[PDB]
């Protein structure tokens, strides 16, 4: 929407992702990022599972769970998107390769421009009259993508040449993901408070809720075909469970009139709980598993 | 299926006379009934019918703004409210049952009728 | 793949001055996206209530819509002479839009039973090859009724049409006439053709007849 | 606020037609315009919605392949397509527009349509036009004998729905009862006309039908005589 609430709910979420990505940079090296450059193993398999077969689990899920034409585009259109920022965090949350996270998303995202279009091409035939083709955002990929590779650069160089105030850019950083937190929390839920509760079919809180989870079990056993290490089997499985809902928003919001996406209304917030939940909960079982086995 | 009259015998002229029409052996919740009168020496002659619920009742032209028809789904029965009698009512009271759902006309099952006499 | 929209009374009889409720079942919930329009014969329909509770602007206050979760009800406090028309119940939250059956409002009136009359085929027609038998009923009230056609004292379906007029604008009664069509061959063969006519304001059904 | 369409008339089975609707007073780029359907004797029927702007189109699924749906920002009209029409598809086609969003209540959603067209009528039918015959509904000698005799006239297959009929050129008007046109299985129409009267001697007048066929030159008098 172009209420200031809307706009001032985006900017502070520029901020968040931008210090939260700044403060994950520490841990990454240029000569690693480039040697998983050179040789592309989990890269590939990575990119594989992104946009190979989970538009085709998007696309079998839709027709298993019998669902109506926007709700099943939607599923499809969120089986298509990068993985976003989200996992990035959830690979730092459990011991994992870091550099191979980062070389992920960035490769994600760039191949997005020229792979999405056509993957929405070739499933969308039967459940959508027109041309999803130039609804893609590319602008706001490219943006996404430069806003995510420049906090990068900035926290290597800290700390590759400045290691004295890399204490203080943690600590400030760490504070202010805190206090810009605490007020997207409190406007979104003052926004889904005054607006009306539309209502939402079952089934397709059902396939949000069986989507990510099979997004991360398909990136764990594909990474375990081919022989891995640990580190990059669990980041590959939460790069593959981890997708962008805001790109799945912009189209659907640009694709529909108003009046014809009121079932979808709160269906990219549900989806982002979820992958949440369910991201959190297996951190716990490997963080249980590691101290108790 | 039986239909029985309760209810009539002599009253004055003016006064108020209730009947009653119990059925039995079917239940009548979505069905049509109705009333008839005889009078001695004519044919049968409608008066009132009651309809499902919600689809209200309807009066013949001479029985208007008197003879009140109504219904008990629970109890199965039907009543007819008469007041302010005249002794142009005299004749038989028989009651029918609406067979059709659609409310063609079609009575299958009458009643035995009862007698009611309006004299001074 | 459409959503199902059941308008419970499907035709209402109600006098000036009453108050009318018409429901709308909705088969899946479809949220607050139900509309109710008026439509009147031979013209376009005219929206009423948007958002199945707010009342459009220029329409009287008399109208009113509630919700109570996939049941909605439009309601009509004290009814008025120009009030008597077709209402329909509209759904617009799925894609698919789906519409109800409809609720046609009519003059409430004293039952009349209807006068039946029976016509013999015209010689021009017998001689053009096609014989007609068509049956009459007249001023009768309500506009449930039943005609059934017997030939030989035989049932025939399949071989009859009818028609009906509209409420009268004195009488508010109703006018209704059936077609009975049959080659000319068929014709012949019989002999007695008999019209069967039933009502709620007939104890017994009437029937008249010609002979061939 | 205006809808107009045009581009209703008679078709054959199978064959295509475009309908037209002429917005005024508002821009069909960014409305949401629908076409309703209506076809004779029964309710309302939804057809195809477009959404210019967001280049949003549906169609319901008896019409789904066989419809197309467009609009033209510089005429600012909206268009529909019928391909392979059926005998099913003949009615009355309505224009509508969607409730306008308000921007100031960001919160209420506005269900409904606002405005509709006069409605454009679409006939599917492979029959062609022909003349009605008159036949007279002689009444019986025995008919309810007494105050009220029943007369008559019958019109037959005429394929035109569009037909008038009078007694005495308008000399009589009470108890006139005519019942609207039925399409018989041939694919023509067939209608009736009943008056009733004193019947004392057939009200001792000669009693003459008026039916007039305008989409032809069909002018018929035929004088109901008691047999
Ligand atoms: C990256 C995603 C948003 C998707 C996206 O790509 N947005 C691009 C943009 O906004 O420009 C953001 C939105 C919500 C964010 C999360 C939560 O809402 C806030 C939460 C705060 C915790 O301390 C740790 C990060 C954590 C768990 C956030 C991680 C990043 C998130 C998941
Ligand atoms: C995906 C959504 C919003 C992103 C969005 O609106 N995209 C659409 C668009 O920009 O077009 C993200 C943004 C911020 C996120 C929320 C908050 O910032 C953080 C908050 C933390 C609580 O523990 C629970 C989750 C909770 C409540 C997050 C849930 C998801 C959120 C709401
Ligand atoms: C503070 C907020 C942002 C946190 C997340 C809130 C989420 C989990 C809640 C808040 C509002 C909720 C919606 C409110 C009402 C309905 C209608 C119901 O028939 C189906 C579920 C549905 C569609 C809910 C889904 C879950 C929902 C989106
Ligand atoms: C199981 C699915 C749903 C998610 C996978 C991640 C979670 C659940 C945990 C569960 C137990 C974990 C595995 C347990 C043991 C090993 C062997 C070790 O030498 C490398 C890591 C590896 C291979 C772990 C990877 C992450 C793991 C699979
Ligand atoms: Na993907
Ligand atoms: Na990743």
């Amino acid at each position: 929407g172009k209420r200031p609430t809307d706009l001032a709910l985006s900017v502070i979420l520029v901020f968040m992702l931008f210090f939260i990505m700044l403060s994950l940079g520490c841990t990454m090296e240029f000569s690693k990022i480039k040697a998983h450059l050179w040789k592309p193993k989990g890269l590939a398999i990575a990119l594989v599972a992104q946009y190979g077969i989970m538009p085709l689990t998007a696309f079998v899920l839709g027709k298993v769970f019998r669902l109506k034409n926007i709700e099943a585009l939607a599923i499809l259109v969120c089986g298509c998107s990068p993985g976003g920022n989200l996992s990035n965090v959830f690979s730092l949350a459990m011991k994992g390769d870091m550099n191979l996270s980062i070389v992920m998303t960035t490769c994600s995202t760039f191949c997005a421009l020229g792979m999405m279009p056509l993957l929405l091409y070739i499933y969308s035939r039967g459940i959508y009259d027109g041309d999803l083709k130039d609804k893609v955002p590319y602008k706001g990929i490219v943006i996404s993508l430069v806003l995510v590779l420049i906090p990068c650069t900035i926290g290597i160089v800290l700390k590759s040449k400045r290691p004295q105030y890399m204490r203080y850019v943690i600590k400030g950083g760490m504070i202010i993901i805190l206090l810009c937190s605490v007020a997207v929390t409190v406007l979104s839920a003052i926004n889904v408070g005054k607006s009306i509760m539309f209502a939402m079919t079952p089934l397709l809180i059902a396939t949000s809720s069986l989507m990510p989870f099979i997004g991360f079990l398909l990136g764990y056993v594909l990474s375990a075909l081919f022989c891995l290490n640990g580190r990059c089997r669990r980041t590959v499985s939460m790069e593959t469970g981890c997708q962008n809902v805001q790109l799945c928003s912009t189209i659907l919001n640009v694709a529909f009139p108003p009046e014809v996406i009121g079932p979808l209304f709160f269906f990219p917030l549900l989806y982002m709980i979820f992958q949440l939940g369910e991201g959190l909960l297996l951190i716990a079982i490997f963080w249980c598993y590691e101290k108790f086995k | 299926v039986q239909l029985q009259e309760s209810g009539g015998g002599l009253v004055q002229p003016g006064g108020s006379l209730r009947l009653s029409c119990a059925a039995s052996g079917r239940t009548i919740s979505r069905y049509a009934m109705s009333w008839f009168r005889q009078a001695p020496g004519k044919e049968r002659e409608f008066v009132a019918v009651a309809r499902r619920s919600g689809d209200g009742a309807f009066y013949a032209d001479s029985v208007q703004g008197r003879f009140t028809v109504s219904r008990d789904d629970a109890k199965n029965t039907v009543y007819l409210q008469m007041n302010s009698l005249k002794p142009e009512d005299t004749a038989v009271y028989y009651c029918a049952i609406d067979s059709d759902t659609f409310y063609s006309g079609s009575y299958d099952y009458w009643g035995q009728g009862t007698q009611v006499t309006v004299s001074s | 793949s459409d959503i199902q929209m059941t308008q419970s009374p499907s035709s209402l009889s109600a006098s000036v001055g009453d108050r009318v409720t018409i429901t709308c079942r909705a088969s899946q919930s479809v949220s607050s996206a139900v509309a109710w329009y008026q439509q009147k014969p031979g013209k376009a329909p005219k929206l009423l209530i948007y958002s199945a509770s707010s009342l459009y602007s220029g329409v009287p206050s008399r109208f009113s819509g509630s919700r109570s979760g996939t049941d909605f009800t439009l309601t009509i406090s004290s009814l008025q002479p120009e009030d008597f028309a077709t209402y329909y119940c509209q759904q617009s939250y799925w894609s698919p839009i789906t519409f109800g059956q409809g609720t046609k409002v009519e003059i409430k009136r004293t039952v009349a039973a209807p006068s039946v009359f029976i016509f013999p085929p015209s010689d021009s027609q017998l001689k053009s090859g096609t014989a007609s038998v068509v049956c009459l009923l007249n001023n009768f009230y309500p506009r449930e009724a039943k005609v059934q056609w017997k030939v030989d004292n035989a049932l025939q379906s399949g071989n009859s049409q009818e028609s009906v007029t509209e409420q009268d604008s004195k009488d508010s009664t109703y006018s209704l006439s059936s077609t009975l069509t049959l080659s000319k061959a068929d014709y012949e063969k019989h002999k007695v053709y008999a019209c069967e006519v039933t009502h709620q304001g007939l104890s017994s059904p009437v029937t008249k007849s010609f002979n061939r | 606020v205006q809808l107009v369409e045009s581009g209703g008339g008679l078709v054959q089975p199978g064959g295509s037609l475009r309908l037209s609707c002429a917005a005024s007073g508002f821009n069909v780029s960014y409305s949401s315009i629908h076409w309703v359907r209506q076809a004779p004797g029964k309710g309302l029927e939804w057809v195809a919605s477009i959404s210019s702007s967001y280049g949003y189109t549906s169609y319901a699924d008896s019409v789904k392949g066989r419809f197309t749906i467009s609009a033209d920002t510089s005429k600012n009209t909206a268009y529909l397509q019928m391909n392979s029409l059926r005998a099913e598809d003949t009615a009355v086609y309505y224009c509508a527009r969607y409730m306008k969003q308000q921007s100031q209540m960001w919160y209420q959603r506005y269900w409904g349509f606002d405005y509709w067209g006069q409605g454009t009528l679409v006939t599917v039918s492979s029959a062609s036009t022909k003349g009605p015959s008159v036949f007279p509904l002689a009444p019986s000698s025995k008919s309810t004998s007494g105050g009220t005799a029943a007369l008559g006239c019958l019109v037959k297959d005429y394929f035109p729905e569009p037909v008038t009929v009078s007694w005495n050129s308008g000399a009589l008007t009470s108890g006139v009862h005519t019942f609207p046109a039925v399409l018989q299985s041939s694919g023509l129409y067939s209608l009736s006309s009943v008056v009733t009267v004193p019947s004392s001697s057939l009200g001792t007048q000669t009693y003459i039908c008026n039916v007039n066929h305008k989409p032809s030159n069909t002018k018929v008098d035929k004088k109901v005589e008691p047999k």
